[PDB]
């Protein structure tokens, strides 16, 4: 493999994390 | 019974409750529906500490042989204990450290005692939650990694560790761990372990970020796919190979090994934590509910399913121990026949079958050992293993919603950051922080600190905690008082089975139970399992002494909450001269 198969898995899953963690943190603000 | 003037003031009044439900809808969290209500105590009553736990104990000591006790302590200890925590909580209407506080002031300590508690059992089922994710990750590749051995620089030998082992046990010892051949050899941070144990912490914190705003929706999908999944590999372990006679082991339990104490102590230690008591989540979660809400329905029904879950989860490890044990008979078998033909168209092996269904697996091999090399004998092994490691991470993300309730809920109560400040930054500072305490499991020798917690260390609080919490309601609170709040919240005064529970049976089991876990358990000398290569009989075990500054570690981890329960009552009784 020229690339870990894990670290793949592990950038994805972490790029929906964050991305879900910065939506949930705007809605949070937003819900006024 | 103890005289407890100025109660009635602290604590809410019984009519004041009829007028509080359509009038605190703001300042106070409600459960959307009671499904999330009863989910979110399925995902912290049969979590991991039930599902991780039990199946290590059963196979530990006996596979029925120890379920007996268990069973017999989860009626007589743990649904008393799990009615009064879901009872008081709803009645008082606040968290464990408002609770115990408002019962008396002198007991804020045992409210200090659970979120530390909680803290640690959190701390150490996170970097679980991470070796799961590891798993996880690696389990997207038709040949899975653990199923082949690495090679030489002449890429014509094999590691000579995984050769004189096993692919399994080098992916997990050397591929994930790095161990080192002591507690004493640090080494350093394995980067790759640090990048799962920051996921781990990164999605609670995604699931909890407004405390049962968010995991109350988290847990349709957490707290339902665990068992689901755990039903698909009842199925598959069931129709295995050698899965029927793993089944008949566990329900062929020696009775001489019921006659001992340990038998009796981890089962006395496993009933609180398979329910998560005396961490007070429950509390906190109870106390979110309607004051006319059925806490006694509640507790039996989550009772009954954690039992059940407890003989169905020992079903689903012995199949597959009985697979494992069964597949080495065989080899066995079929090298001792492979002798004689290459001798006479001479060495051999004793391999009985049950002499390979009790061999005991120390430390967390059930998972990473013996699931992963029989997930791998399975066909389509990679949709076996990313089913088992995701219901595996559902289950501890679930188990960490309530201990992450436990920490959370009493920091607000403690008023320690600025009221101003969203939940949202007191969440992430927990989560940071603890993961930041989470780097001495990253270590090379991390294992042995996370082995330390599987000591008693891990369980002298919780005993000493559930008893105050009975003590606390039962004698400074009042019973009958207790009794009158009870039949105003569900309409009838508990049974004679509570009474005679939770005025003696109770507390005397669970006293009996703390004495005798240290005239034996504390008595013995604290010994951990050391992976090195370089030791005579090396895939064998070497078990030896932890030095003497770890004592300085179990002193306090374990010391520090039960002793907060005096402590803050000592520091109370004499701010008041
Ligand atoms: O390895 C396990 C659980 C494995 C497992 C559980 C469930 C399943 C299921 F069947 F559900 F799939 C499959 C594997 N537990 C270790 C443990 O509890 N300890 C604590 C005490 N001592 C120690 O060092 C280790
Ligand atoms: C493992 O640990 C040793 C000793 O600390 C270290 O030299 C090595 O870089 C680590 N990494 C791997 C992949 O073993």
């Amino acid at each position: 493999p020229p690339v870990s198969i894990w670290l793949i898995v592990f950038g994805v899953v972490m790029g929906v994390i964050v991305v879900g963690i910065v939506i949930l943190i705007f809605t949070g603000i937003r819900d006024r | 019974v103890l005289p407890n003037p100025g109660l009635d003031a602290r604590i809410p009044s019984l009519a004041e409750l009829e007028t509080i439900e359509q009038e605190e809808a703001s300042s106070r969290p409600k459960w959307d529906n009671k499904a999330q209500y009863m989910l979110t105590c399925l995902g912290f009553c049969v979590g991991l500490g039930n599902v991780w736990r039990f199946p290590y104990l059963c196979q530990s000591h006996g596979g029925g042989a120890f379920m007996i006790p268990f069973l017999i302590l989860l009626v007589l200890e743990g649904i008393p204990l799990l009615y009064l925590e879901f009872a008081i909580g709803q009645r008082l209407r606040r968290g464990s450290l408002g609770v115990w506080s408002s019962i008396h002031p002198a007991l804020k300590g045992l409210g200090l005692a659970s979120m530390l508690t909680s803290f640690m059992v959190g701390l150490y089922y996170n970097t679980i939650i991470s070796w799961i994710m590891w798993y996880l990750f690696n389990s997207f590749q038709e040949p899975l990694p653990w199923s082949d051995c690495p090679l030489n620089e002449n890429q014509t030998g094999y590691v000579d560790e995984c050769a004189r082992s096993s692919p399994v046990d080098y992916f997990w010892y050397r591929e994930t761990l790095n161990i080192s051949t002591s507690i004493s050899d640090s080494g350093s941070i394995q980067w790759w372990m640090l990048l799962c144990l920051a996921c781990a912490w990164s999605v609670l914190y995604m699931c909890t970020i407004r405390g049962i705003e968010t995991t109350g929706k988290a847990v349709y999908i957490t707290s339902t796919l665990p068992y689901v999944v755990l039903t698909i590999f009842l199925i598959r372990g069931l129709t295995l190979k050698g899965a029927t006679n793993g089944i008949v082991f566990l329900f062929t339990p020696n009775v001489t090994e019921l006659a001992q104490p340990d038998t009796w102590l981890d089962a006395g230690a496993q009933v609180f934590f398979s329910f998560s008591l005396a961490f007070g989540g429950l509390i906190s979660f109870s106390s979110y509910n309607s004051v006319h809400n059925n806490c006694e329905k509640d507790s039996v029904i989550v009772s009954i399913i954690n039992g059940f879950t407890s003989v169905y989860v020992a079903i689903v490890v012995y199949s597959v121990i009985g697979f494992r044990a069964t597949q080495r008979y065989d080899d066995c078998f079929s090298t001792n026949i492979l002798t004689l033909i290459n001798g006479f168209d001479l060495v051999f092996q004793t391999c009985d079958i049950n002499a390979f269904l009790s061999e005991a697996v120390e430390g967390t091999g059930l998972a990473f050992i013996v699931f992963t090399e029989a997930i791998t004998k399975m066909p389509l092994s990679p949709l076996w293993s990313v089913l088992f490691f995701i219901m595996l991470f559902c289950l501890g993300l679930s188990s960490m919603f309530g201990n992450m309730e436990g920490v959370v809920v009493p920091l607000q109560d403690l008023r320690v950051i600025p009221p101003k400040w969203p939940k949202e930054v007191l969440t992430g500072l927990i989560c940071l922080g603890t993961f930041l305490i989470g780097f001495i499991f990253t270590l090379n020798s991390g294992q042995y600190w996370l082995s330390l917690l599987d000591s008693y260390a891990g369980s002298i609080p919780l005993l000493i905690i559930a008893f105050c919490e009975m003590f606390s309601v039962v004698y400074v609170y009042g019973v009958d008082r207790f009794n009158k709040d009870i039949e105003f919240m569900i309409g009838h005064k508990p049974n004679i089975f509570w009474q005679v529970t939770w005025r003696v049976v109770s507390p005397l089991l669970m006293l009996i139970i703390f004495l005798f876990f240290f005239v034996v358990e504390v008595s013995q000398e604290l010994t951990y399992s050391i992976w090195d290569p370089g030791y005579e009989e090396f895939p064998k075990s070497q078990k030896i002494s932890y030095p003497n500054w770890v004592y300085v570690v179990v002193v306090i981890v374990a010391g520090v909450p039960s002793l907060t329960i005096p402590g803050y009552a000592i520091y109370k009784l004499i701010r008041n001269h």
